[PDB]
C-alpha cells in the first residue's frame, strides 16, 4: 500500500514536480501567468481568458506576462492556483485527494505565506496531508553529506545555511535578496549601451535567454575589462527570433559580476562570497573547519561557467591560510533541490511527520509553525 | 615575420572560424606584408609608428582587424 | 434551418451580392449611375431618369457616369439607394425584410459612413438585422488561415493589416489611397503621350479595358525599359469599339509600376512592399517569423500578371536573409473578400453577433460602433 | 578678458542657441532638413541644394521634410553638420574656433552619439573646448533647488531623473519612450474619423500646429467623454492655411490623454505618472519625503493645460496620504533645459573641468565617457 | 554676344518670329496653306504650287486653306516646313544656319512632336544650335515672377499649369481642348439662326475677323439675356467685303459663353474656371495660397473684354471666402509666349542649355528629352 | 582648581560630553561616520569628505554609516579622532591645551586600547592632563551612596561589578558582550515575519528608533503570549519617515526579553539577573545583605519599562526569601555615568590624580596601566 507523494518544488522562475523515490522530475516548466492585450477579430475561433506555463511562453507575443511568486514571496494567489492545478491535472494526470505533498519555501518569508499555503493544499485541492520544507535543507539531502554549508541562489532569492552533524544553526541563516531577475534588468540596463532596445516582457525572456546562453564570470575582473577593451576576442553573436544578429562584446562578464560586486546595482550589501564568510564566522569556532571543506552550491543562478574558481580563489583570500577550502557543485545542481525532496518523502520515519487533516481540523492553519522547520 | 592573405586575417564575429595557429590576437596587422599593409592603410609602418594607440585601433576597426 | 442572410460587398469598383453558403457571389456588376446627357426628340420614346449598374454600361454615348463610392467613402446616398434597390429587387428577386445582411467595409474611413449605412438600412430597407466587417478580415477568412497579414487593394483604397492567432493589432492598421481608378488615370495621362486622346467618362471604361487586358507588372524595371527600346516585340495592338486599331507597347508595364514607385502619380508616400514591411516591423518581435511567412494578396488590383514574384522580390530584399517570404495568391482572390463573408455568416456562432432592430430602435445610429469591430 | 562660451541645446523637435550669461536663447529654431522633391524648370533663377531651418519651414509645398534626430539618437549626420553650421555661421554670426561649447543630451544613449558628438565637435569645428550635459539635471539648476525629481518630456524621449543633496541616483533613472511625435501621430490617426486627411511630411506641421493650439489635459476622463457626448460647447475651430475650416471637437482631450494611458498606442509601458511614482519607489526610505515635495516638470509636451494638477492627483492617489505633494511647473519650463546649462556655464570652478583640445588628441574621443558625468 | 538668337513662336493660328532681346515680335503672320481650287480660273497663278502667309489670305477667292496645326498637334509637316521657310527668308531675311533658334510648344504633347522639329530644323536648317521650351513658362518669364498659375488659351488648345518658386508641378497640369477655333465654329453654326450662311473657308476667315472685333463676355448671362431681349441697345453692324452690311446683336455675347458652359458645344469637360480651380485645388494645401494671387493670363484667347471680372467672379464664388483672389491681365498679354522668350535667349545662364550640332550628331533626335523638359 | 575640568562619555552608542560641576552634560550626540555612496553631478554644490555626528544622521539617505567602536572596542581610530575633533572643536568651542580631560571605558578591556587612547589624547591635542575611569564605578558615584552593585547595560558591553565601602573586589566582576544593538539585530530578525524588510543602516537607525519607542518587558511570558495571541488588545502602529505604517503587535516584548534569555540569539550565557546573582555570590558572605540592598540599574539599555519588576521578581526567587531585595533605578540613569563623572572631577583630592604632561614624557604611554585603577 505504498503510494508515491508529489514533490512539487515551486521556485520563484520555473515551477518542478514529480513522484517520491524517481530520479529525475516529470514536469518542468515556466512559472509565468499570460493574458492577453490585443483586440480580437476572429468571431468563431475559441475564447481563452489565461495562458499558464509553456502556452503562455510559446505565444507570448501577444501577451502580458506575470510572474505569481517574486523574490520568494507570492503576491497573486489566483494565479498560483492555476498554477498548482496546471500542474496537477495537465503535467502529472494524477488525483490530487490520494496522494501526499511536498512543498519548498525560503528561509526567512512573510509568517502568513505558510499558513496560505496550508488553507489552500487542504481546502481547495483536498489533499490528506502535506509537508512545507526549506530548499536548502534538501540541497543538502541531495548532496549526500551531514554537515555542510548549502548557498542557494534561485531566481527571486539568494540563502546560506550552515548544518553541522544534522543540528542547524538558526542565528547564522543569511538572506541577500540577490538574484537572477535583477541580473536580467541589470542586463537590459547595460545592453542600451550598444543600442539595443528591449522593454517589453517579451524582450525580458529573450533577454533572459541571451543571460542564459552566452554569460560566464571573469576570474580576474580588471585583466577582463582590459583584455576587451583592448581587442576584439571576446565577442559573440546573437540573432533574434525576427531575424536581426546583435553582438554582445564586454557585456559577456559585467552582468554576472553583480552578484560578487553589488555596487553596480545600487545596494550596499556584500557579495555573495562574503556573505558565505559570515554565515561561516558567526557559527562556532570548532566547527567552522568542517564547514570549509563541505561548501555545497544550489540554484540556477550558479549554473554560469567559471562561478566555482572565482568563489574558491574569493573565500581562499578570506579565510586564514592554514584551512584548505574545497567547493562542491555538482552538474545537475539545478534540481538538486527536487532531488532532495525525492529522499526525503522516501524516508520511512518521514510518515510520522506528515500533517494530517485531523490536526488541521484541530488547529486551523497555524499547525505549520509547530509541525515545520 | 609570418605572412598570410588579407582577408583570411579579416576576423568576423559571424563566422567564428578561420583563425590562424600561432599567432597572437593582440596584434595582427605587424604579420601583413609591407605591400599588402600599403594597400589596407594608404601608408607607411613608420609613420603608422608615429600614430597614438586610439587613431591605430580606429585604424584597425576600420579594416576589420581588431 | 434558419433564413440565409445575404452577403453584400460594396467594393468601389463593383458591387458583388449573393446568399450565405455559397462558393461563388450571384450578382456581380459595376458600380455606376448614369444620368442622360442630350435631349429626346423622339415623343412616345419612354422617358428613364437614370441607369443604374450593368445597364449604364450599355448606353455609355448618351450619358454622364458617376461613381456614388470614391476612395472608399460615399459622396452620395442616393445613388447607393438606387444601387442597393437595383441589387435587391432586380438582381436577386429578393425580400430584403426577412433576410440579415452583411456588409463589408474599409479599415479607416469617415466615422459616421457606418451610422448612415445603418439608418438607411434599418430605415428605408427594414432589415431585421445587419453587420459590418472589414475587408481583410473577410479576406483571411477566405484564405483559410488564422495567422496571417492582409494587403486588399481595390478601386478606392488599399490596406495592410497584420492578424495573430486571431487577435489583430489596431496600431499596426496601413492605409494607402493608391489604387485602380489612380492606375486609370495614369493610364490615361500616358496614353495622351502617344498621341490618342480620351477625355470623356466613357473612355475611361475602354482605358480600363485596356488597362485590365494589355497591362503587366515587370521583374526588372529597367532592364525592361531597356529592352522595349532596344526591340519591337513587346508592342500589343487593341481594337477600338469604333474599329480604330491603337497600339500600346512600352505603356504596357509602366502602369502598374506606379503601384510600386508613387512618385510617378506625384505622392511622396512609398510602395505597397515598402507598406507592407512597414506594416510587419510595427509588430512585436515574436510574431513577426509567422507573419513573414504569411503574406496574403487579396483585392483585384493585385491580379496583374507577374505581381506575385515582385512582391516577393522586394520583401526579401527589404527582409533579413536568414528568413523565407511565402507569398499567397490564389488563382480566384478577387471575390476572396466576399467569400470569407459568405463563410462568416454561416458559423453558429456568429448568429449572437447580429445588430438586431431592437438594439438599433434603443441606441440609435451610434449602436453600430459597439458591436462592430 | 574671459571669452563667453555659446551653449548649444540639441532637441528632436527644436534646437536652441545662446551665450554663457544670456537671459534667454539668442536663436530657437526647429531641426528640419528639406530637399526638393520636385524638378526645377526655370532657367537662371538659381536653385539651393538643401533647406536647413525656419527656411524649410517656409517652403512647406515643395520640400520633403527630414529630421536627424529620432528618438533623442542622431540617425543621420550629415543633417547635423548642416545644422550646426547654420547655428554657427548664420544664427549667431561668431567664428566656432574661440568659443567653448556646451552641449544636451538624454541620460540613457548608445556612447557612439557621444564619441560621434566629441569627433565632430573637434576634429571639423576646430572647437577648444566641449562638454556634455544630461537635461534633467539642468533642469534643476534651472530651478535653483539642490533636491528634487525631474520629469523631462520633450519631442524625443520622456525621463525622470532624481536627484538629493546634489547626490544623482543612477539605478532610479527612468527613459520611457512616449514623446510629442508619437502624440502627434496619434492626432493624425484619430482625425481620419472626422473624415479630414493629413498624409504628408508637409502637413505633419499642421497637425503639430493643431495639437499646439487646441489640446488640453482632462482632469477626469469619462466626464469629459460624457460631456463631449451630451453637448457640443467644448467644441473649436481651427483655419487651414488654404483656407477650409475644421472642427476638432472631441478629440482635444483624447490626443494627450495617451500620455497617462500608453495602451492607447499599443505600448505595455506604464503612464507618466506611474513612472514618477516608480522612480520615487526605486530610492531609499529617508529621501521619498523631500522627493515627493520638489516634482519639477520640464519640456514643451509638459505645456499643455491642467497636465499638472492631473499629475498632482495622480501621484497623490498613488502615494500614501499622510503627507502632501506639490508640482513645481515654471512657466517658462520650454526653455529651462536651455536656462540652467547657461548657468552651468557662469560658475568659477566649471573652467576646469572643460575638454581640453590636446587631451582629446592624446585620448581620442573616449574622453567623453571618463570626463563628462 | 552680338550673335542674336531667333525666337519662333509657332501658334495654332498665328506665327510670330523676330530676334532676342527685342520687347515686341518683328514679324507676325497667320499659319495658313492656300491651294489652288479644283475649278476654274487658275490662270493667274504661275508656277508656284502654293500660298503661305498674307498673300494666301489676300487670295482667298481661289484657294482653299488648310491649317498646319490641329489643337497643338503638327499633322502635315510638308506644311510646315514651308511655314518656316517663309519665316526664314521672307520675314526676317536672315541665314538659319547663322543664328540660334528658340522654338515653343504645348505641354502635353507627343514625343514625336520635339524630336520631329528638331530633326527637321538640324536637317533643312543647318541650325548651329537651337532649343525647344514650354509657352506659359515663357509667358511666366514675361510677366516677372517666379509664383503662380498660368492659364494659356491660344487658337489650338488651352492649358492651366501652376509654378511655385521655379518649380513646375507635373501632376496638375490641366489640357483642355477648347480654344478659337472652336468658337469659330460656334459661331458660324449660330449666326445661321438670322438667315446668314458661311461654309467656306474663306467665309471661316471671314467670320474669325467678325469674332476678333465683335465679340466680348457677358458678366451675367441671364441678365444679358433679358437685357438683350428687351430691347436693341446692344446690336452693331458689320460690313461684309461684298458690300451687305450684317447685324449680329444677340449672339455677340452668346460665342465666347462656350468657354465658361462647354455644354453649348455639347462637350463633357468643364469650363476654363473649373479647370483652374481644380489645377489649384490639384497642388499641396500649403501654396495654395500664393496661387490664388497670382493667377496670370495668357493667350490671344483670353482678350475679350470683361473675361477678368467674371473669372474673378467665378473663381471667388468656388474658392472659400477667407482667400483674397486677383487676377493679372496685362494688356500685352497677346504676346507674352513670344515675350518671355526673348527674355529667356537673353539670360548669361540659358547660354550653357543650347542643343550643339555635335551633341546632336552622335545622340540623334533623342537629345531633346535628355536636354529639355 | 579654578580651570574646569572637560568630562567626556564616549561608549558605543552615544557620546557625551561636558564640563565639571554641571549637573546636565552640554553636547549629546550619536558616535557615528558616514561616507557618501553615490556620485554626486553638480558643479559647485561642495564636497565633504565625511558626517559626523548629527548631521550624519539627518542624511542618512545617501550615507553609509560605520560605529567606530564595537563592544566598548575601539575598531577604527581615525574615524574616533575625527569624532574627538568635532567634540572638542564644534559642538564646545573649547580649547583642548587648556583643560584636563575624563575618560571612560567598560572594566575587562584589551589595554592596547587604553595605552592608544592615552597616547591620542596625550600627543595629538596635547591635554595637560588626563585620567580614564570605569563607568559601574562612575555610576555608583551618580547614585549617592559608598555600598552597592552596579549593573550597567550600555550599547556595547554589559557589566557588573561590587563595590563595598568604597573596597572594589576585581574577582567578582563579570562582563557580557550583550548589549542593544544584539537586540536591534534581533528586531530586525523577527520584524521579517510580518513582512517588513529592513536591510541598510539607514533601516537599521529606523528599526533602533522603533526598539526605543515601542518597547517593553513583560513580568510573566507565557500569559503574555497567550494574551497577545488570544486578541489585538497589545498593537501599536508606527509611521515610517515615507509615510507607510506599520504595526509591531506581538513582537514587542519579544525583543527586548532576550537579555534574560540568550538562548534566543544562540549565545549559551545566561541572563542578565543571574549574572548579578552570580556575581553576588562570587563576594563574601557577610556583605551579601548591603548587595542585596543597594542593587541599582544603569545605562540606556536599562531604560526599557518594566524592566525593575522582572528583575526583582527574578531575584527575589533566585536569593533566599529572608533577606530584603531593592532594585534602585534613578529617572536619569541613562546620563548618570557622565554625572558621577563629574562629581569625580568637583573633588579637592581626585586632581592629585591626574597623569601629568611630564609623567608621559617621563614614563611613555605605560603609566596609565600604573596610575589608573
Ligand atoms: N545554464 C544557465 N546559465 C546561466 N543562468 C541560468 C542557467 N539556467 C538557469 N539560469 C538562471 O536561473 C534562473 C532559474 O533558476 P531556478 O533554479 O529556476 O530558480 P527557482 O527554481 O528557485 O525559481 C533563470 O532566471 C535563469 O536566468
Ligand atoms: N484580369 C485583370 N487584369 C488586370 N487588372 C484587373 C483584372 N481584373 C480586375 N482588374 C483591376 O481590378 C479592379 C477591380 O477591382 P474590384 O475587385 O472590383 O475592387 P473592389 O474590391 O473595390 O470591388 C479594376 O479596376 C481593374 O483595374
Ligand atoms: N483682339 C482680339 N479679340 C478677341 N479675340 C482675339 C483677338 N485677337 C486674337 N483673338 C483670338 O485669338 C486667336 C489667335 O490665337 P494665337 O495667339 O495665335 O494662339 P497661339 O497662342 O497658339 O499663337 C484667334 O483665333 C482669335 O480668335
Ligand atoms: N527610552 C529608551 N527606551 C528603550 N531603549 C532605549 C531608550 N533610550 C536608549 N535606549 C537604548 O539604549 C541604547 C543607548 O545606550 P547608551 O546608554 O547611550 O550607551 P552608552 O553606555 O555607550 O552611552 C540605544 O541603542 C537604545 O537602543
Amino acid at each position: 500500500d505504498d503510494i508515491a507523494a508529489l514533490v512539487v518544488d515551486n521556485g520563484s522562475g520555473m515551477c518542478k514536480a514529480g513522484f517520491a523515490g524517481d530520479d529525475a522530475p516529470r514536469a518542468v516548466f515556466p512559472s509565468i501567468v499570460g493574458r492577453p492585450r490585443h483586440q480580437g477579430v476572429m468571431v468563431g475561433m475559441g475564447q481563452k481568458d489565461s495562458y499558464v506555463g509553456d502556452e503562455a511562453q510559446s505565444k507570448r507575443g501577444i501577451l502580458t506576462l506575470k510572474y505569481p511568486i517574486e523574490h520568494g514571496i507570492v503576491t497573486n494567489w489566483d494565479d498560483m492556483e492555476k498554477i498548482w492545478h496546471h500542474t496537477f491535472y495537465n503535467e502529472l494526470r494524477v488525483a490530487p485527494e490520494e496522494h501526499p505533498v511536498l512543498l519548498t519555501e525560503a528561509p526567512l518569508n512573510p509568517k502568513a505565506n505558510r499558513e496560505k499555503m496550508t488553507q489552500i493544499m487542504f481546502e481547495t485541492f483536498n489533499t490528506p496531508a502535506m509537508y512545507v520544507a526549506i530548499q536548502a535543507v534538501l540541497s543538502l539531502y541531495a548532496s549526500g553529506r551531514t554537515t555542510g554549508i548549502v548557498m542557494d541562489s534561485g531566481d527571486g532569492v539568494t540563502h546560506t545555511v550552515p548544518i553541522y552533524e544534522g543540528y542547524a544553526l538558526p542565528h547564522a541563516i543569511l538572506r541577500l535578496d540577490l538574484a537572477g531577475r535583477d541580473l536580467t534588468d541589470y542586463l537590459m540596463k547595460i545592453l542600451t549601451e550598444r543600442g539595443y532596445s528591449f522593454t517589453t516582457t517579451a524582450e525580458r525572456e529573450i533577454v533572459r535567454d541571451i543571460k542564459e546562453k552566452l554569460c560566464y564570470v571573469a576570474l580576474d575582473f580588471e585583466q577582463e575589462m582590459a583584455t576587451a577593451a583592448s581587442s576584439s576576442s571576446l565577442e559573440k553573436s546573437y540573432e533574434l527570433p525576427d531575424g536581426q544578429v546583435i553582438t554582445i562584446g564586454n557585456e559577456r562578464f559585467r552582468c554576472p559580476e553583480a552578484l560578487f560586486q553589488p555596487s553596480f546595482l545600487g545596494m550596499e550589501s556584500c557579495g555573495i562570497h562574503e556573505t558565505t564568510f559570515n554565515s561561516i564566522m558567526k557559527c562556532d569556532v570548532d566547527i567552522r573547519k568542517d564547514l570549509y571543506a563541505n561548501t555545497v552550491l544550489s540554484g540556477g543562478t550558479t549554473m554560469y561557467p567559471g562561478i566555482a574558481d572565482r568563489m574558491q580563489k574569493e573565500i581562499t583570500a578570506l579565510a586564514p591560510s592554514t584551512m584548505k577550502i574545497k567547493i562542491i557543485a555538482p552538474p545537475e545542481r539545478k534540481y538538486s533541490v527536487w532531488i532532495g525532496g525525492s529522499i526525503l518523502a522516501s524516508l520511512s520515519t518521514f510518515q510520522q511527520m506528515w500533517i494530517s487533516k485531523q490536526e488541521y481540523d484541530e488547529s486551523g492553519p497555524s499547525i505549520v509553525h509547530r509541525k515545520c522547520f | 615575420q609570418k605572412i598570410y592573405p588579407y582577408e583570411m586575417l579579416v576576423v568576423t564575429n559571424k563566422g567564428r572560424t578561420k583563425l590562424p595557429p600561432g599567432v597572437d590576437r593582440m596584434r595582427l596587422e605587424r604579420h601583413l606584408s609591407a605591400e599588402d599593409f600599403s594597400r589596407v592603410f594608404s601608408m607607411s609602418p613608420e609613420e603608422f609608428g608615429k600614430l597614438a594607440l586610439w587613431k591605430r585601433n580606429e585604424l584597425k576597426k576600420k579594416a576589420s582587424l581588431f
